[PDB]
């Protein structure tokens, strides 16, 4: 699912100069750049069954903050209820 | 008279099997309203109420709660009365 993520982030920001994984980039990676975080999978219930939590950490390059909300409404409107394919898992 | 809530649990693997053998089972005990308490027979639970909470726990809880009920007899074995006799006056 981290490929899926990463890919829809990618194609559907701009601004966006990457997305890596945890603990990928190094200090000259060019900011502003977005990671996604894997969390547990926990059981809730027959309706819901197994739920996973996910985290995209963006940064940015401490110009000020509100570019990291204007990105952080861009990641919001990109990934919120919208169905996203995985093509290496392709599921 | 004997009230016992026995609740049931079907574990499985397919979610759709558990609620394929709930189904089986809610449908064959209502039919058969009764149970064979042993192969003897001379005795027998009649159902009373068979539920089913589908939201249930699959491994604490239990999904299908089934009430029975049975009625036996004092099983009161006392002497008999073999010998009679009886005397007059007047």
């Amino acid at each position: 699912m981290r490929a899926g993520i990463r890919k829809a982030l990618i194609d559907n920001i701009k601004e966006l100069k990457g997305c890596y994984e945890p603990n990928v980039p190094n200090k000259d990676t060019k900011k502003p750049y977005m990671v996604v975080v894997q969390g547990q999978d926990n059981d809730h219930g027959e309706t819901i069954g197994f739920e996973r939590s996910i985290e995209v950490w963006i940064y940015e390059g401490r110009t000020t903050f509100k570019k990291l909300d204007k990105l952080t409404k861009q990641v919001v409107e990109v990934l919120d209820m919208n169905t996203i394919v995985d093509e290496s898992e392709n599921e | 008279e004997i009230t016992k809530t026995m609740k049931c649990h079907v574990v499985s693997k397919n979610k759709d099997e558990i609620v394929k053998l709930l189904e089986t089972l809610e449908t064959s005990l209502i039919i058969d309203k009764r149970v064979r308490l042993r192969e003897d027979k001379n005795m027998y639970l009649t159902l009373v109420s068979v539920v089913e909470d589908r939201e249930s726990d699959m491994f604490t809880t239990g999904q299908l709660t089934a009430v029975f009920k049975m009625i036996g007899k004092i099983k009161r074995e006392g002497p008999t009365m073999d010998k009679i006799y009886g005397n007059g006056n007047l």
